[PDB]
């Protein structure tokens, strides 16, 4: 079994590509589970009861039943959402921390486990990459100034936990804006990793999104659907796992100046 | 075994042979205890100057602290108001501990509630807890006011107390006009004294901020008195006494003297006395405002000078002769009331006591600790007595405070072998009394362990504890003493000479050995 | 008294808002000793209603305060701000023999005293540094525990990684306990987290190890915290019975004793609530059976000794009768002196997760009846055990509020109350004799035969004390 | 003295627009202060030692001087950064609380400013809502796009406004769209009951300036995009529409999107 964590700026369509990537994974005959740990998005709406809300209805997390929080969707992909507060209050980090612990202790773990994580603004959002958790991290980005800045920052987090334990960067996933392709390959090389795959911007993705489906479910025979299949196969066979080497702001600006 | 008419409790029960033998079998057989010679070697080393350099080089570890967290001071401040329930927003463990801590010191009941924030409230925010909690507390315990403070967990997650209380009123959990002053009191900032300052200022704000337009300074002809974190009941009493003696109209803002001392007459009174709501509302109309413990009433001072427009006097804590004289003359100046014959005579009686006892107090060396104001007034007094306050420790003190106390030490020949330590704890001080041994320590109950350690090194190296400060858990009714004023100075002086004489009588009680100096008259 | 306690319950509850009213209703009951299942009578271990002055503590109090704290040769670190550590510093009388600051560290307070920057930047680097400091300053420690306070749990401080790297490096056992105060609903979950931390980081250290010389009579006291010397006063009997007591869990416990516990033949569990978890674990992994015992008062001590000795051979059973006979003159003397001074007196109790049912027999050996009893944090299995030990139409209360307890006491009017420091001065004010049944009001032991002597002495000195006759002024 | 908070999805150009806006504002002669409260971005790099780092260095916040933290940049804009932990550790939320508190207590807001701009990160907790508590920001502007996850974020923020609005004086001043997307965001605002204060067109000059650490106003005052930010600035300075938003459903959102 392989546990993987997906990070990256959200305003790109990070959760959408995470679910499309798993969809194709399921289509290949792989048993996968998605653990949503992102407060800014819904990591399971396309494949298909959060841990926190159900924990509250049962009294405490100790009364929680893994069955009230699990649920399968397309291709049998298992889905759980950690839960978190309503905007402007509470602590979403602790919600991820609590969610993940419950899953460990309730032995919720199957070929791949995929954590769709939110911005590493604190300790709780790094829980997915601690000892004995996700081993491979994929960062989805694009050729946008701050999208790249986000990946580089995430990389700094990967470094802290990689030096401490066993978790590595598997590569960059480029969500195309149609502007780029080469730029991300350059960043990855700077980072010492790889651009695992370039995801073209096909409008079908959005058509599927509105219908609450991945591309592989909405229209398999579609062109974009094969892209996700090639992304899946590359991740299935990826062997390149490294400790990134984040760059300086000066280095990022300089890179963008060449395009 | 136990003989029914001479029953033994733990001491000396376990000193009996069968227990002493059993304990030895437990040790040799299953404890894998380090040999006594090694235990003895490490102890002696923890006594040396070498160990002390290492100890003082600590930057991450804290051992045996001489301070507590903000909310504790907040609860005490809130208890000084009429029929108010101290409410701490956050997890309940904190409250059980706050209550226990004060119970053990005052030997009285201490009322305080929490809104029991659990793991899901940590993730969702404590808004619901605040709604129901305020409703339940008001309905069950019936206070006229609920004073809200916070625990660290609620501070980390940024629970907006102001929004949460306003939404509570808006949704009908508590009346819109029901007084609910609040103060964010983070454990990880300052100490218990900072909690008092934040809470007092939060209440002052609540009752006066909006109403400032119809206030005229000096119109009610009283002086406000803000006490600060005070755990000696006699200190509330002596200040109220001296002002009434002078004919000075005053208003004491935060007065827990009655709740913390109700009578055992057959009934339990959850609330007793306290500063009324009207005394707080009418507070900006006072002639001026005197802060008794200025070094931890800084946020309050800024609100009083800033909003109330009062010219708070630069006055130190009224401990010892000079600072009590300064306090009375400033109070005299502000109110227009002269210092009466009664106080004048009281002052001369303290000076009398000083001239009678100076012989035994001269050159006596002391290690001491406590909160910044208390420890500063104590240094000053000791200095007026001809004593040397060799080690001065204030864990929760800051840099400006250390400067002020160094200035005081500079002004007298008795503060020349003295050093001030801020941010240092009782394990740091344990070393100090080992390497630069003083005659006594003046501190709270935690120093009984330092005395135990010094005695293990030997009788000659033993440094006795004189229990003055907070908390005192191992003696009874000391919380009734006075530390402030001439009255407090006389109490402090008697305790010091008699501790000196007690110790001398002990060192001279040896028959034909040291008893040639076991004098009847001293 | 049969329906007078039900109308009392309803009358007391009338003061709460509706939501709190319906929740507290199911937390209060009247006993029926024929109810093997307490869930149709009382529910427990649910969260406390906000603002009602609960008596409960937190998970940290359960972990650091009661389970790990007593272990004498380890250094337990209250990780977070200065508070928790200070309030719990030497508040519980978990006795030990040792040279403090050198090889024992129970009464001391080691903290990371978090400041704002440790909250904002994180404190794992500070923790690592602290561990290096306890090593140069307290070289004779035999292990370190890291006890989480609320902030550590929110901030996501990866303390197990710190424990792993520092432990391997220094060749020290460093135990990380995720016992942050907001977890659970009381001290109870703190017991559980602590038991798990013991098995995951300490218990299996001597697993492949066969150096210890075993005996068929090896036992372990599990769940006796040695309050006032309670455990020592219990193992004197066990060892006079021919047994070898290899371990004492937490009370005067050492780390080596814990490591040596899987080597025994039987786990004798006193405190069921806090350590049934580790006992159950020792049964499935090492095959060690466990049984519950009660050393409060003669009737229970005698019963316990007999049951414990019946698990072994005829020589231990013979020594069991020797010990019962040895102490028979002594405890009969205590009964002869104090029982006439105490007969027919009524007691209401409200303690933690074991004493509210455990001290009943001892009170009844002095002719006193417990008319009310309750727990701060017990689960239904403790209440199951409580039904047999209590009288019929008696009051049962789980997580009693300050209001409820005061009013129940006003109706019932007990001659003596047994609870903690937070309610002690409330009832003395009210003219009712009070004994602390947590700290033994700085007396103890209360366990075993010698402890019974002290228990009786104490109930008598307080109940029949001359001060209680003077609460009211002769002029009114 | 108007205090404004800027929220929105970062992958757009939230920080860049905030700075270009404040630059246009300072260009009109307005005295502005920018307060960075976004761990996922650099809020002052275009206009120019954080409060948290400076504090640690000096011991604590109480030891901090305002002059050590406040630094004047382009147009005299005063800049302050809250600071926070490194990625994957610590608690940035509390860092924001601490910084704002320090600014309050150190009298930074009482110097005679025309505007204060908080560039806030995603409201994943109470700390990142510090800017919208009482006596803080009264006007909220959200930067958005025609992207889905970008509009959904706009709504979540609105729900957060609603919450603090019923409790105090804080309103939604409107939507700012970073480039029929023009129409989409207009409807999103009508649904919310607010407005689209301005549609910032897409223009490579913004990137040109951005990569060179400048706002368009400074990088090229004569640029057409420069006038776009001057247009936004004027609409903000004259804005009077402050409202409590009426959040929509994800269903209602998928309806709006599906209609374009
Ligand atoms: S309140 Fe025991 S389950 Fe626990 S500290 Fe006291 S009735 Fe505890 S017997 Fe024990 S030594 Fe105790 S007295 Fe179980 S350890 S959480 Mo407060
Ligand atoms: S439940 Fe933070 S410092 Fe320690 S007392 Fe607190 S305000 Fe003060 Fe339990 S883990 Fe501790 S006592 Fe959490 S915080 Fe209370
Ligand atoms: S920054 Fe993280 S740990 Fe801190 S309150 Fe916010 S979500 Fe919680
Ligand atoms: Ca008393």
């Amino acid at each position: 079994m392989r546990q993987c964590a997906i990070y990256g700026k959200g305003g790109i369509g990070k959760s959408t590509t995470t679910q499309n990537l798993v969809a194709a994974l399921a289509e290949m005959g792989k048993k996968v589970m998605i653990v949503g740990c992102d407060p800014k998005a819904d990591s399971t709406r396309l494949i298909l009861n959060t841990i926190m809300e159900m924990a509250a209805e049962a009294g405490t997390v100790e009364d929680l039943e893994l069955e009230d929080v699990l649920k399968a969707g397309y291709g049998g992909v298992k889905c759980v959402e950690s839960g978190g507060p309503e905007p402007g209050v509470g602590c979403a980090g602790r919600g991820v921390i609590t969610a993940i612990n419950f899953l460990e202790e309730e032995g919720a773990y199957l070929d791949f486990v995929f954590y769709d994580v939110g911005d590493v603004v604190c300790g709780g959002f790094a829980m997915p990459i601690r000892e004995n958790k996700a081993q491979e991290i994929y960062i989805v980005c694009s050729g946008e100034m701050m999208a790249m800045y986000a990946a580089n920052n995430i990389s700094k987090g990967i470094v802290k936990y990689a030096n401490s334990g066993s978790v590595r960067l598997g590569g960059l996933i480029c969500n195309s804006r149609n502007t780029e392709d080469e730029l991300i390959i350059a960043l990855a090389n700077k980072l010492g990793t790889q651009m695992i795959h370039f995801v073209p911007r096909d409008n079908v993705v959005q058509r599927a999104e509105i219908r609450r489906m991945t591309v592989i479910e909405y229209d398999p025979k579609a062109k974009q659907a094969d892209e996700y299949r090639a992304l899946a196969r590359k991740v299935v066979d990826n062997k390149l796992l490294v400790i990134p080497n984040p760059i300086t702001m000066d280095e990022l600006e300089e890179l963008l100046m060449e395009f | 075994s136990q003989q029914v008419d001479k029953i033994k409790a733990s001491y000396p029960l376990f000193l009996d042979q069968d227990y002493k033998d059993m304990l030895a079998k437990k040790r040799d057989g299953f404890e894998e205890k380090y040999p006594q010679d090694k235990i003895d070697e490490v102890f002696q080393w923890t006594t040396t100057k070498e160990y002390q350099e290492l100890n003082f080089q600590r930057e991450a570890l804290t051992v045996n602290p001489a301070k507590a967290c903000q909310p504790l001071g907040a609860v005490l401040c809130a208890l000084g108001f009429e029929k108010t329930m101290p409410y701490v927003h956050g997890s309940q463990g904190c409250v059980a501990y706050f209550r226990s801590y004060f119970n053990r010191h005052f030997r009285e009941p201490v009322s305080c509630v929490s809104d029991s924030m659990t793991e899901d409230a940590a993730v969702f925010g404590g808004q619901q807890n605040m709604k129901d909690g305020l409703q339940n507390c008001k309905a069950t315990y019936k206070p006229d006011m609920i004073a809200v403070s916070t625990t660290c967990m609620a501070e980390v997650i940024g629970d907006d107390l102001n929004a949460f209380i306003n939404n509570s009123k808006k949704e009908g959990f508590i009346p819109d006009e029901f007084p609910v002053p609040f103060a964010h009191t983070p454990s990880f900032v300052g100490s218990h004294v900072t909690g008092w300052d934040n809470m007092f200022e939060g209440i002052a704000r609540y009752f006066t901020l909006k109403s400032m337009d119809d206030k005229v300074v000096g119109s009610n002809k009283k002086i406000n008195i803000v006490p600060g974190f005070e755990t000696y009941l006699g200190n509330f009493r002596v200040i109220k006494r001296m002002l009434s003696e002078m004919g000075v109209g005053y208003s004491l803002l935060s007065d827990p003297e009655e709740v913390l001392d109700t009578p055992a007459d057959g009934q339990f009174r959850m609330y007793a006395g306290g500063t009324t709501q009207e005394e707080m509302k009418d507070a900006p109309n006072a002639l001026n405002t005197v802060l008794l413990q200025p070094w931890h009433l800084e946020k309050t001072k800024k609100f009083v000078e800033g909003t109330w427009k009062h010219e708070v006097p630069k006055l130190n804590i009224p401990m010892g002769l000079d600072w009590t004289d300064e306090f009375l003359m400033k109070v005299s100046e502000i109110s227009g009331q002269p210092i009466p014959a009664s106080l004048t005579k009281e002052r001369g009686r303290l000076v009398d006591m000083m001239t009678d006892s100076h012989t035994w107090l001269h050159g006596k060396r002391f290690a001491l600790w406590g909160d910044p104001d208390f420890v500063m007034g104590l240094v000053k007094f000791l200095l007026e007595l001809g004593c040397e306050p060799v080690h001065i420790l204030c864990h929760n003190g800051n840099k400006r405070w250390k400067k002020a106390v160094d200035a005081i030490l500079a002004a007298s020949p008795y503060g020349k072998n003295a050093t001030v330590y801020i941010g240092k704890d009782l394990w740091h001080l344990r070393s100090l009394v080992f390497t630069d041994k003083p005659d006594f320590m003046i501190g709270n109950s935690y120093g009984k362990f330092i005395q135990r350690d010094t005695l293990h090194k030997g009788k000659e190296f033993e440094v006795p504890l004189i229990r003055i400060g907070f908390p005192i858990f191992d003696r009874h009714h000391l919380h009734r003493s006075t530390t402030l004023g001439y009255e407090g100075a006389m109490q402090i002086l008697t305790t010091l000479v008699n501790s000196i004489l007690e110790r001398l009588d002990e060192e001279t009680r040896g028959m034909q050995a040291t008893d040639y100096n076991h004098d009847l008259v001293r | 008294s049969r329906e007078e306690v039900e109308s009392l319950i309803q009358e007391v509850l009338e003061v709460y808002p509706e939501k709190a009213r319906k929740d507290r209703n199911k937390h209060l009951a009247v006993n029926d000793p024929a109810v093997t299942q307490s869930k149709k009578c009382i529910i427990s271990n649910k969260k406390s209603q906000p603002g009602l002055m609960t008596i409960r503590g937190c998970a940290y109090a359960g972990s650091k305060g009661v389970v790990w704290g007593p272990i004498k040769d380890m250094i337990h670190i209250s990780h977070g701000p200065v508070g928790c550590g200070q309030y719990s510093r030497a508040g519980r009388r978990n006795y030990y023999i040792g040279t403090t600051g050198v090889n024992a560290f129970v009464t001391m307070n080691f903290t990371s005293d978090f400041q704002e920057k440790d909250i904002v930047f994180g404190g794992d680097k500070k923790l690592a540094k602290l561990i290096d400091e306890v090593e140069t300053l307290f070289p004779l420690n035999k292990g370190i525990s890291v006890q989480s306070e609320c902030p550590i749990g929110l901030i996501g401080d990866d303390i197990e990684s710190v424990s792993k790297v520092k432990g391997a490096e220094l060749s020290k056992t460093i135990v990380p306990v995720r016992c942050e105060g907001f977890r659970g609903v009381s001290q109870s979950l703190g017991h559980h987290i602590a038991n798990d931390a013991v098995r995951d980081w300490v218990l299996g250290k001597r697993d492949e190890d066969t150096t210890f010389a075993s005996t068929p009579y090896d036992v372990a006291i599990i769940g006796d915290y040695n309050i006032g010397g309670d455990a020592w006063s219990s193992r004197i009997l066990l060892e006079e019975m021919g047994l070898r007591c290899v371990a004492q869990w937490s009370g005067d416990g050492s780390i080596s004793e814990i490591e040596l516990t899987p080597k025994v033949k039987l786990n004798l569990v006193h405190c069921y609530r806090s350590m049934n978890y580790i006992s159950r674990h020792m049964e499935e992994k090492y095959g060690i059976p466990w049984m519950e015992y009660n050393f409060f008062g003669p009737t229970k001590t005698i019963e316990s000794l007999r049951a414990i000795a019946a698990k072994f051979d005829e020589s231990i059973q013979k020594k069991c009768e020797e010990v019962i006979a040895k102490y028979k003159p002594e405890w009969e003397a205590v009964v002869a002196k104090y029982r006439p001074r105490l007969e027919g007196k009524r007691v209401m109790l409200y303690i933690g997760g074991l004493r509210p049912r455990h001290v009943i027999g001892a009170y009844e050996d002095l002719g006193m009846e417990v008319v009310g009893t309750g727990y701060e944090f017990a689960h239904n299995d403790d209440y199951d055990r409580t039904m047999k030990e209590m009288g019929d139409s008696t009051l049962l209360y789980d997580d009693v509020t300050g209001y409820e307890f005061e009013e129940f006491v006003k109706r019932i009017k007990p001659d003596l109350i047994g609870s903690g420091i937070k309610e002690k001065f409330i009832f003395q004010k009210m003219g009712i004799p009070f004994r602390e049944m947590h700290s033994w009001d700085y007396s103890g032991p209360y366990h075993g035969f010698d402890g019974f002597a002290i228990f009786a002495r104490d109930m008598d000195m307080t109940l029949n004390n001359p001060c209680w006759k003077k609460l009211q002024a002769p002029w009114e």
